[PDB]
């Protein structure tokens, strides 16, 4: 499948260096040494039904993104034509490995020492350093959030699901592995995913694939509304019926009333928002983390350079000449879309998908300023800070506050049954 | 160009011309078999103070010598191991016959690694009236070879989609060899056991096998 | 000593006992292998000695033909203990355990 391995070091629209701070590390590194925090990062969910909250990092949204301006920082020492480890701090930092592991304070000496400089865009391989690339497996494990990181990094937006749409995924197997989760939220299932390739990714064309395929799409089609109690997917379909909130918990169930059909023709889409609101939402980090494990056992397609940035085009792990083009939307039109062609269907009142609209933007509204507060904050932080540096998130704009342009790809995404 | 202790070249002669290969049939085996006098598929080379034949080196199919040696039985003298040869293969040349029909077809293919396996068996002494049918190549050996769970596990062994074997043997050193100054080494191709390949048909899935493998 | 491991720093019938022994050693002393186990999502692994889950052996692994029990008499023990059997044959044909 895919025995190509790279990524790229994050660009800053205006910042002369890494804007990380130790206190961020420190926080994390209370304990251990690792690089990747996602134990009590998707432990950090609380559940997803709320989510965990600080100053330091109110939202997940905020912690993977300190969690990716720290690794930014941390990549820096060992990868270079003179690959290397140890003795040189990037803010007193050190590993203690040959592999690049471990993390502590400098040794005195190195607490002296000026820290390695950066640079931004810096796309590199990830098969050049020799230790690690004699170990495919920890190298495979760790690329499944390098792409975490990367797919999140390469746009000025947000995450995408690679949506796909598949026959094969019917088989014995397979609804054999399905039946293991009924009335299930899909979220546990997820830590089950996370723990059954954080052991060991499954191989090329796993079962789990397919499965995992199921996972995301049905996930999806009920996001929009797609299936339903009527409209079924070989009769199958989450529920969360408190939708009109910031958590929802969607959960598998089996409607003997109508059946959908497949029609043959496989598809697939990419899809973002257009709302930075989703720090809320979860479910789009666990699609981002397993979607990852997905290229690390199969080679997948890639999209157009024009689909990106011209600077961060032609990647060869992720940016190739063609590819459909990204497809974002808001969560608050969403959810409008999403009951209306429910409604379309007959399966409603009006009354309802009134309700749901009415408190779905009042806290559309509330957290909206919430963030710009937020931001304002920070803003006077910085003022205040001409060294200690940082941003919570990824700088936004109001800009981002509008059309979800998600008209026709209503009907798009829809047309892929 | 003097690296370390060595003087070589400082300009190069390689040239890039290369052929076809052969591909196999039933009359290459049944000629294979022929030992043609004067075209016999071997090369008897010896010492180089008087030159005097103290070993062979094969030309592949007539391997697949995996045991011991201390069940092959032959004479020290040259000609008396070839005499003896001679009879065995016209022999088992009889006893092929009684199985395929010397017109039951012209050519065809059959797995070289199997004809060579039966190498072994004949000569050791030891019976594969057996595993007769299994010569012929339908279409892939590969699949053919794999289609068995058990049988025979001491030239070939299965594991998964993988046939693991050492493959047949090149050279054999003769009962006249003295450690001359003239004695070119064989480097241990001749032994009951110094290597070992395997194969399915692929690289990917079995570098994946790797990471439970030595 | 460098002797034992050279079987050429002495002449084979100064003490051919001895260079028959060596030379037998290097040629027969018994062939290793090695085995899978287990279910590594179930049991995981301890090995870190050699590449994750396999598991050694001083011996080579010889699967079975049928069912039954199996009559095999040319094992490298089989083999092994005619060797030095016919070792010590050679040792007392000796033309000087006979006076």
């Amino acid at each position: 499948a895919r025995a190509a391995f790279l990524f790229k070091t994050v660009g800053f629209g205006g910042l002369q260096n890494v804007p990380i701070n130790d206190e961020l590390s420190s926080h994390l590194l209370r304990a251990g040494n690792s690089p990747w925090q996602l134990t009590q990062f998707l432990d950090w969910i609380s559940l997803g039904r709320g989510l965990a909250t600080s100053a330091l990092v109110p939202t997940a949204g905020s912690r993977y993104y300190q969690m990716s301006c720290l690794l930014s920082g941390t990549l820096q020492i060992p990868f270079r034509p003179n690959h290397r480890w140890g003795d040189i701090r990037f803010l007193r930092l050190v590993w203690s490995a040959p592999t690049l592991d471990g993390l502590v304070v400098a040794p005195p000496q190195v607490l002296a020492q000026p820290a390695l400089q950066a640079q931004a865009d810096r796309v590199y391989d990830c098969d050049d350093y020799p230790f690690l690339a004699r170990d495919p497996r920890f190298k495979h494990r760790v690329y499944q959030q390098l792409s975490a990181v990367t797919l999140l990094n390469l746009t000025g937006f947000g995450p995408i699901s690679y949506v796909r749409v598949d026959e094969d995924m019917w088989s014995g197997d397979v609804n054999q592995l399905l039946m293991n989760y009924f009335g299930h939220t899909f979220a546990e299932i997820a830590y089950t995913l996370c723990q059954a390739s954080a052991n060991r990714p499954w191989e090329h064309d796993g079962t789990y694939a397919r499965m995992t395929q199921i996972i995301l799409s049905l996930f999806w089609l009920s996001y929009v509304g797609v299936i339903h109690q009527q409209n079924t997917y070989r009769t199958f379909y989450f529920q969360c019926n408190r939708r009109g909130d910031a958590a929802e918990v969607w959960i598998l169930s089996c409607s003997l009333n109508h059946s959908a059909q497949i029609r043959p023709g496989n598809r697939s889409l990419f899809v973002m928002p257009t709302s930075p609101d989703w720090n809320m939402d979860v479910n789009l980090i666990l699609s981002s983390t397993l979607t990852g494990c997905l290229c690390s056992g199969s080679q997948l397609p890639l999209i157009d350079n024009n689909s990106v940035p011209a600077v961060s085009r032609n990647i060869h792990g992720w940016t190739g000449r063609a590819g459909n083009q990204l497809h974002g939307f808001q969560v608050r039109r969403m959810v409008t879309e999403f009951c209306d062609r429910l409604r379309r269907d007959g399966v409603m009142t009006q009354a309802q998908q009134n309700q749901i609209e009415a408190l779905a933007d009042q806290t559309q509204q509330f957290k909206r300023d919430k963030l710009e507060a937020w931001a304002r904050e920070d803003d006077q932080y910085n003022q205040a800070n001409p060294n200690s540096t940082m941003f919570r998130t990824k700088p936004f704009t109001n800009a981002q506050w509008g059309r979800g342009n998600t008209g026709a790809t209503s009907a798009a995404i829809a047309a892929l049954i | 160009a003097n690296v370390w202790g060595v003087r070589l070249a400082d300009s190069l002669s390689s040239p890039t011309i290369e052929t076809r290969t052969r591909q196999y049939t039933l009359h290459d085996l049944c000629s294979d078999l022929d030992a043609n006098p004067g075209r016999e598929p071997w090369k008897p080379l010896r010492n180089q103070r008087t030159n005097n034949i103290v070993a062979v080196q094969l030309f592949r199919p007539l391997q697949g010598l995996v045991l011991d040696t201390q069940l092959y039985g032959f004479p020290g003298a040259f000609d008396d191991w070839e005499r003896f040869m001679r009879e065995k293969l016209r022999v088992l040349k009889y006893e092929v016959l009684r199985i395929y029909p010397i017109s039951n077809y012209s050519n065809e293919h059959v797995n070289v690694f199997v004809a060579n396996a039966l190498v072994g068996a004949f000569l050791s002494n030891q019976a594969f009236y057996d595993l007769l049918p299994l010569l012929i190549i339908n279409d892939t050996m590969i699949g053919d070879l794999l289609g068995t769970g058990a049988s025979l596990s001491q030239f070939f062994q299965s594991h998964g989609d993988v046939l693991e074997v050492a493959a047949g043997r090149k050279y054999l050193q003769m009962e006249n060899y003295s450690n001359d100054d003239d004695d070119p080494p064989l480097f241990a191709k001749d032994l009951s056991d110094y290597a070992k390949a395997f194969y399915s048909d692929t690289y990917e899935v079995l570098d994946r096998f790797f990471w439970t493998h030595d | 000593p460098r002797c034992f491991m050279n079987i050429q720093l002495i002449s084979p019938i100064d003490a051919p006992i001895l260079r028959q022994w060596a030379e037998i050693i290097h040629r027969y002393w018994p062939n290793p292998s090695q085995i899978r186990y287990g279910a590594p999502n179930v049991f995981g692994s301890a090995n870190l000695f050699t590449p994750p889950e396999v598991l050694l052996l001083p011996i080579d692994h010889q699967p079975a033909n049928v069912t039954t029990p199996t009559l095999d008499f040319t094992n490298e023990l089989t083999n092994w203990r005619a060797r030095v059997c016919e070792l010590m044959k050679n040792l007392v044909d000796n033309q000087r355990y006979q006076p």
